[PDB]
């Protein structure tokens, strides 16, 4: 289709001349934007596609729960912090973490109880998904299908392929705006809907060129 | 034959066959099927054209009351900024012959009049020279063209003998109607980013120049 | 035949060379064998670090000048009221704002927007007419057009474009170097790079980068 193939939209736009020559346009997502050649040899360039499809897709579900709580805190959901970047901290509190602020709901203390079932879960399922398990054989590392594929949308290769490219535009989306996040917590210290607040408040005084004068290495 | 900044199709759709046809299209949203083949091919210079005709007067008309209070032919307790005139009641509502609820009536209700007529010539050519309206259905017939109907009283004072003079004077109208639109867009965004009226704003600057430009203001 | 190609190049360890990269044949300019990561062992991505690594040097050359020359002018007595390389672009939100060589009838810009914007515009076009076609002539090579940005002709010999070459490479490597300095000496030390050499010249025994390590 238009993304796949030798006549694909490039990142430089008209701008790209040099298109790498592993770069052909046989993989979803592919602009030709490889420019430190991290992806030359055929077995590193697999590799990086797998780390980058799981990446685009921990930073999605990074970004849509980060400002979920902002937006039920707006709303008027109370939570202990809503904030993501001390969203973190209230299982110290004596109230635990409430989880929507419902001592009813999973109402956990104990950090190590959490962190023993993350650990054991976590491996458990990331074991299942580098060499298969309950849902499934392993055959494609990112594109399994079967068990993780229940609503049949990648049925024909075309909306397959067009829904590979959909998904590799939103997560790359998705993991520049949790880069964003990470970085905005440093150095502004308040939530990212908070910073969206301010900006749209005084765009020309709350913004990001504020806090240029703050690192200043004096010693 | 004159052009201006062009993209690769532009040429392919636009063409010099109608008035102020230059062919500048960033985004090519009048692609004939491409990507923007919904909208009909004749919708978008018929648009065109009554945006622009409608900036003329409200980049004449958001100008006049204030100048022609400051040279002087209108008191000053009516000489106020268009922003102030009433349509923005929590900037300013100036109290007027009617209320600002029963003036919006009569404006839809005379707008409506004036509007499904322009509508439906638009959609069926020579469709209002056929049922009685008063007696003055015979001039409101149109030349074919929806964008210039031509007639005793749309073109009462009659301006063009033969088509080269017709030619440019639509150039020229549409030319005019293109600083109009900028103009309003100017007073729009210049009166959000200041709180006083345009024509100030333009003594000021012939004040100051190197004190009240857009860069001075706020940043 | 040049003295820095070939087999018989002068190594980076010089006499205590001995294991020495295969694709590394010294058939480009600065090459001295340094490759003991092996992040250039393809020849597309020895050919990309190439191209990174010139940009870069050339970067780093411009920065060094530029973290220089005004402090050096300050030096002499052109007052700018923020003369240091880092304390640089803090210029902009005082009053005066940023004026060019301490005066008023220069540049004199005060919004950090402007400035942002146009050097975003001007810097894509510029970076987009590096790799594809620009009105200063076409792609030739990725990281050295011809003489379109040649116009004194070094390149026409080509024993002295190699030189020119090698030579390009080792300043601009030392650039790069220095440029890493600079931003370590200003992280650590706080202070500008001429104050850093005359506390250094003024008592080296005490005044040097054991003093601050304390930490
Ligand atoms: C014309 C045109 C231009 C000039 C660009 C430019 C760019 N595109 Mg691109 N595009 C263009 C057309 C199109 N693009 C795209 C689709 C994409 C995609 C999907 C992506 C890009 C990306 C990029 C970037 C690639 C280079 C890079 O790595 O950024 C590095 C260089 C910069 C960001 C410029 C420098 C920024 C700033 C001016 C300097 C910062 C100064 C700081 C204050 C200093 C920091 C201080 C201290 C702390 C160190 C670059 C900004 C990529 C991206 O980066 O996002 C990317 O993923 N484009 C389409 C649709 C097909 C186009 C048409
Ligand atoms: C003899 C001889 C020796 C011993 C060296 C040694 C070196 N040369 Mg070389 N050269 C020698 C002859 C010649 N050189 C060159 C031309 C060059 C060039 C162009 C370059 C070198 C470079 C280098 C370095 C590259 C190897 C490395 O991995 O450094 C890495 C290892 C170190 C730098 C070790 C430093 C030890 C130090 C005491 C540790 C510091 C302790 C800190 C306090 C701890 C930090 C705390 C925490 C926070 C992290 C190394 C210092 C390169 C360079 O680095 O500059 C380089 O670009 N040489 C010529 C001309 C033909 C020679 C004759
Ligand atoms: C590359 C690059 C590096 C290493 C730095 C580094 C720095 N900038 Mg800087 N900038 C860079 C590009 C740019 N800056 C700016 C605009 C600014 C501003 C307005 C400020 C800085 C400031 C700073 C310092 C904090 C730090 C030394 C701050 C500073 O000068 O602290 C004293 C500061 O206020 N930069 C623009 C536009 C850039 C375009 O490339
Ligand atoms: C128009 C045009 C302008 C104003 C510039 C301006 C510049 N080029 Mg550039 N270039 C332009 C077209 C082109 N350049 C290049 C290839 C390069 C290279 C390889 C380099 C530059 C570099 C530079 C910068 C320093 C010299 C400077 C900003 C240098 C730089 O700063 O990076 C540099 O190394 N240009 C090609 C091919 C062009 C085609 O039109
Ligand atoms: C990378 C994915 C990711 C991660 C690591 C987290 C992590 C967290 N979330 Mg978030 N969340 C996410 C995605 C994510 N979320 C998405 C996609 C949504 C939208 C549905 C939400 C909506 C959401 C809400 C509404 C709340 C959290 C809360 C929490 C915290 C408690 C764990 C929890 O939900 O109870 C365990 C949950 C279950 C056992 C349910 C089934 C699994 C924890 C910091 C809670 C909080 O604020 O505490 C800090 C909270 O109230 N999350
Ligand atoms: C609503 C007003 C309006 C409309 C309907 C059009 C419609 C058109 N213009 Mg015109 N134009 C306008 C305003 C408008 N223009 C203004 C204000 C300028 C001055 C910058 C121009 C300058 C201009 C040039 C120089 C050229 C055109 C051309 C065209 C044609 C092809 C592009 C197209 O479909 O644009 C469709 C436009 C829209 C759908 C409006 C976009 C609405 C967005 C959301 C606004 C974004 C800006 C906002 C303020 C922020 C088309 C008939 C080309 C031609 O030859 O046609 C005769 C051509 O060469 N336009
Ligand atoms: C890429 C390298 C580089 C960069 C990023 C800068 C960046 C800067 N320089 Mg430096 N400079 C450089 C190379 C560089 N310079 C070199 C090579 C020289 C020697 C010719 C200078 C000599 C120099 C002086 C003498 C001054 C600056 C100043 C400035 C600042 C404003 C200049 C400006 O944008 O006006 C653009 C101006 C024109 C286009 C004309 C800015 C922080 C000024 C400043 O405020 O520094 C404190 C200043 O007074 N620079
Ligand atoms: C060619 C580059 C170059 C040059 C000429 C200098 C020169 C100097 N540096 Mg800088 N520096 C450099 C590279 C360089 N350094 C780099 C790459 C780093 C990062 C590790 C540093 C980190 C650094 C710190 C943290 C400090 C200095 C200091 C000094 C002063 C000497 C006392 C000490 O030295 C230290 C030298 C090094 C740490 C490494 C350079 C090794 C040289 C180039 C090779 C051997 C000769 C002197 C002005 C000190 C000073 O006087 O500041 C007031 C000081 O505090 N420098
Ligand atoms: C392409 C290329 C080319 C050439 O060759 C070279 C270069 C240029 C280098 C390259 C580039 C690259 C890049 C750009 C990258 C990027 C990345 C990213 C951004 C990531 C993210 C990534 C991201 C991610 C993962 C994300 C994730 C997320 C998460 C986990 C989350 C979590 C959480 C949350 C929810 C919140 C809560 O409360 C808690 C927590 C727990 C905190
Ligand atoms: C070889 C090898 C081999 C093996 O395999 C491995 C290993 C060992 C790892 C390797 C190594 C490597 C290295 C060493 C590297 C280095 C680099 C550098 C130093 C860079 C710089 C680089 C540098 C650079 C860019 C620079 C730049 C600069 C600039 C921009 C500037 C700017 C500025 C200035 C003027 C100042 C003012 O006031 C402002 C501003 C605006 C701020």
């Amino acid at each position: 289709s238009i993304w796949y193939g030798a006549d694909r939209p490039k990142y430089l736009g008209p701008f790209s001349g040099e298109t790498p020559s592993y770069l052909t346009g046989e993989f979803a997502g592919d602009y030709g934007w490889d420019t430190a050649g991290l992806s030359s040899d055929p077995e590193t360039f697999a590799r990086n596609r797998e780390l980058e499809v799981i990446h685009a897709r921990w930073a999605m579900l990074g970004a849509l729960g980060c400002l979920t709580p902002e937006l039920l805190a707006k709303s008027g959901v109370k939570f202990g912090e809503a904030v993501w970047f001390k969203a973190g901290a209230q299982i110290f509190s004596e109230g635990g973490l409430d989880y929507l602020g419902n001592p009813s709901l999973v109402h956990a203390q104990s950090i190590l109880a959490i962190w023993a079932s993350q650990v054991v879960l976590m491996g458990a399922v990331e074991g299942y998904r580098v060499a298969g398990g309950p849902l499934g054989e392993i055959t494609d590392p990112i594109y399994p299908g079967g068990s993780f594929d229940p609503l049949g949308l990648a049925d024909d290769p075309d909306t397959f392929a067009e829904l590979k490219v959909k998904e590799i535009k939103n997560g790359r989306l998705a993991m520049f705006s949790m880069f964003g996040f990470f970085v905005q917590a440093i150095v502004t210290g308040k939530g990212p809907l908070e910073n969206l607040n301010d900006h749209l408040a005084d765009p020309v005084a709350n913004n990001a060129w504020a806090y240029a004068t703050n690192f200043v290495p004096g010693n | 034959r004159s052009l201006i900044f062009a993209s690769k199709q532009s040429l392919s759709y636009l063409d010099g066959t109608l008035p102020g046809d230059y062919g500048f299209d960033p985004l090519g949203l009048m692609d004939p099927e491409g990507a923007g083949g919904f909208i009909d091919p004749q919708w978008l210079p018929y648009a065109e054209i009554i945006n622009g005709r409608f900036a003329m007067l409200g980049a004449a008309g958001a100008i006049a009351p204030e100048v022609l209070g400051r040279i002087g032919l209108i008191p000053q307790e009516t000489a106020i900024p268009w922003f102030q005139s009433g349509v923005i009641p929590p900037v300013g509502n100036y109290s007027y012959w009617a209320d600002p609820y029963t003036l919006f009536v009569l404006e839809m209700a005379l707008m409506g009049f004036a509007e499904h007529r322009r509508a439906q010539d638009y959609y069926k050519p020579g469709s209002m020279g056929k049922q009685y309206f008063l007696g003055l259905e015979k001039f409101l017939g149109g030349s074919g063209n929806p964008a210039y109907p031509g007639g005793p009283i749309f073109n009462f004072l009659g301006f063009g003998k033969n088509e080269k003079e017709l030619q440019e004077l639509k150039v020229k109208e549409v030319k005019n109607g293109r600083l109009a639109m900028m103009a309003v867009l100017g007073y729009f965004t210049q009166a959000i980013f200041t709180g006083v009226g345009p024509f100030q704003n333009l003594l000021d600057h012939l004040a100051d120049p190197v004190h009240n430009n857009v860069l001075t203001n706020l940043k």
